[PDB]
RNA sequence: AUAUGUUAAGUGGAAAAGGAUGUGGCGUUGCCCAGACAACUAGGAUGUUGGCUUAGAAGCAGCCAUCAUUUAAAGAGUGCG
RNA sequence: GGUUUGGCACCUCGAUGUCGGCUCAUCGCAUCCUGGGGCUGUAGUCGGUCCCAAGGGUUGGGCUGUUCGCCCAUUAAAGCG
RNA sequence: GACGGGAUAAGUGCUGAAAGCAUCUAAGCAUGAAGCCCCCCUCAAGAUGAGAUUUCCCAACUUCGGUUAUAAGAUCCCUCA
């Protein structure tokens, strides 16, 4: 059991050892580190905290992201680690490992291995019924004024209200995902980088986070 | 994608010329069809002589679709037509010649008759 | 009332009863609201009263403390044969093994007190202290093929016979 | 089973009884398994 | 709250013909220690399907002529087929 | 039961717009398929009937304005409201 | 889409009386469906019961209560996805 993060960069093709052609994504688990070691024993469950970019020291009349608040700093001195942007944890893991501080470099992982992922999906905006939810449209021609919009929504003059579950133009993107049941190809450790069979709902240069299967079939 | 009212020409010693797509058998309410996926036809026209007949009605295994099929290496195939043969749930034709070559991932799904006669297995 | 044959000791206290035997020992308890009283080498049932439940409980736990006296000393058996053709039938480990033209075969598991004891392939028995439990789980074999209706071929206990 | 508003023996042997509240009957003779509900 | 019973169903807090070893009440009355009911073991008819029979069917196709005594005791069969 | 044809004339005449189809669905279960079962005049495969169960699914076309309906060819099934 | 487990309806039982027998049930024990729940994905402390953990900032004015511009921090503003 295992985990750690990265980010999407791109997706290629790479070949299987019978000419089969297996497409590919690539993640970049560079510069992990672990930071803290949240126990069962104060806050009712045993995980591991952990970090992903390197940023950069405290301010002095500094500002956004790329430099560190201090309480980061706080965070980051406290195991004698340099301060990091993303911050995740992860939940079932053998927390007896890990001690609070070191590293999570690829060669955790392994060819052949079974995994899901974890990552916000794309931007999209405020997008109709059919390319939200998959609705289909009405006629063109023979006369008709209704091609597009979500159609009657409910029932009556007695039951008045409309019900929640209904479906209407919103946002269609930022939303956590998760994507069982994909295969490791390849761990290069030269540049830091991992192959996963597949395609993951990222952007480029998003946020990526991956984890060993629940779902083995047990 | 081959599909219900879609004409397509044939390949065998038949009689006939070309068909149409009625219903395209697997599941609960396919649409579509490729290489490999027998389906249920009739017939439009013939040329003059031969078994079958105009009005009829038989199956057929779909072949030389225009749209072709990527094969698990990673290669494609296309050809320029449709096409079909005429069948008799033996798996075996009617027909004795095949004209037009054939696709032959139709082996998968252990037809060998046809696969014997075809220039050529491609 | 009911018997203490020999090297069958009796111990009450309210509810909870323990027995004891040479095949063993019991744990049993019962409805409290009964009374009772232990003769030298007898046993005295009570009940309160007249009323419809305390006749059943009288008579009832009657039969629970002879079930458990007598299975203390004797123990009880039952007969679980198998008839049929591929059929048959092997204590082999602590567990049980069949071959009934099932695409698998079959393990059961025993408990205390619990002997799954066997004469050859294609006839068993187990023979333990509690009748409740060799019975449940002789069903819990039966319910695995029971008897089919043409020609019995089937578990079945000996005296169950066939019904097309 | 036969599952029968109406409920009554149809031979000799079929022997009443009441399970769960509801209302069976026993024959040893399966054909005559009643319950009443 | 008081005294007295009933209900075991959420009846109460919607519904009939009809069905039932649910319980309670008021009565009629049979069998019961010269040892009942009930189950277990103990026996089961002798000739004889006996007449007329029915595929053979020998408690039994059923139309019944259906007697006595081996006898605790049993019918030209209580009965299961 | 209150889905039909009906009876009634209680709201509506200073306006409650009706048939059918498209998109959207949502629900009940007196179940059309899957799941589990009992019985069988169930040898097996296929079945008939009854019970529990509504979690999901329940098709394309021809024909008419069409509910309905007939038909073609499919399908595990092509549900009643 | 699972696998898997917990409790379950129909049903099958075990022991067993009321009712010496038989009895799946009233005392007791088990067993059993895509159903219920738990597990699987997601949202989610305005769950006003407003959670928990790590880290960071830490004066002077005597109104005593309180006031202050500032601290950590975030923003106004600007270049851009
Ligand atoms: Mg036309
Ligand atoms: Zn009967």
């Amino acid at each position: 059991t295992k985990g750690i993060l990265g980010r999407k960069i791109g997706m290629t093709q790479v070949f299987g050892e019978n000419g089969e052609l297996i497409p590919v994504t690539v993640v970049e688990a560079k510069e992990n580190v672990v930071l803290q070691k949240k126990t069962v024993e104060v806050d009712g469950y045993n995980a591991i905290q952990v970090g992903f970019e390197d940023k950069k020291a405290y301010k002095k009349d500094a500002k956004s992201n790329k430099y560190a608040n201090k309480p980061a700093e706080g965070h980051a001195k406290k195991a004698d680690a340099a301060p990091k942007r993303f911050i995740r944890e992860f939940r079932n893991v053998d927390v007896d490992a890990y001690e609070v501080g070191q590293e999570v470099s690829v060669d955790t992982f392994v060819a052949g291995d079974v995994i899901d992922v974890t990552g916000v999906s794309k931007g999209k905006g405020f997008q109709g019924a059919i390319k939200r939810h998959g609705q289909s449209r009405g006629p063109m021609s023979h006369g008709s004024h209704f091609h597009r919009a979500p159609g009657s929504v409910g029932m009556a003059s007695d039951a008045s209200r409309v019900f929640k579950g209904q479906k209407m133009p919103g946002r269609m993107g930022g939303n956590t995902v998760t994507v069982q049941n994909l295969e490791v190809v390849q761990v290069d450790t030269e540049n830091k980088v991992i192959l996963v069979k597949g395609n993951v709902p990222g952007p480029k240069k998003g946020l990526v986070e991956i984890r060993t299967s629940i779902k083995k079939g047990n | 994608m081959i599909q219900q009212e879609t004409r397509l020409k044939v390949a065998d010693n038949s009689g006939a010329r070309e068909v149409l797509t009625i219903k395209v058998l697997g599941g609960s309410g396919r649409k579509t069809a490729n290489i490999g996926d027998v389906i249920v036809c009739t017939v439009k026209n013939a040329t003059p002589g031969g078994v079958v007949k105009k009005g009829d009605v038989v199956k057929a295994v779909i072949v030389r679709t225009k749209s072709g099929v990527r094969r698990n290496d990673g290669s494609y195939i296309k050809f320029d037509e449709n096409a079909c043969v005429i069948i008799r749930d033996d798996k075996g034709p009617r027909g004795t010649r095949i004209f037009g070559p054939v696709a032959r991932e139709l082996r998968e799904g252990n037809f060998m008759k046809i696969v014997s006669l075809a220039p050529e297995v491609l | 009332i009911i018997d203490i044959p020999s090297d069958v000791t009796v111990t009450f206290d309210g509810n909870h009863v323990t027995v004891k035997g040479p095949k063993g020992e019991l744990s049993r308890t019962l409805n409290e609201r009964m009374t009772f009283k232990q003769e030298e080498n007898t046993i005295e049932v009570v009940r309160p009263s007249d009323s419809k439940e305390d006749r059943t409980n009288h008579g009832t736990t009657r039969a629970l403390l002879n079930n458990m006296v007598q299975g203390v000393s004797q123990g009880y058996v039952k007969v679980l044969e198998l008839v049929g053709v591929g059929y048959r039938a092997q204590m082999q480990g602590k567990d049980l093994i069949l071959n009934v033209g099932y695409s698998h075969p079959v393990e059961i598991k025993a408990e205390e007190n619990i002997t799954f004891s066997v004469e050859k392939n294609t006839v068993v028995k187990v023979e333990g202290i509690s009748k409740e439990q060799v019975g449940a789980l002789a069903s819990n074999i039966r319910s695995v093929r029971p008897p089919e209706p043409y020609k019995g071929k089937g578990i079945r206990y000996q005296g169950e016979y066939v019904r097309r | 089973m036969k599952v029968r508003p109406s409920v009554k023996p149809i031979c000799e042997k079929c022997k009443v009884i009441k399970r769960k509240g509801k209302v069976m009957v026993i024959c040893e003779n399966p054909k005559h398994k009643q319950r009443q509900g």
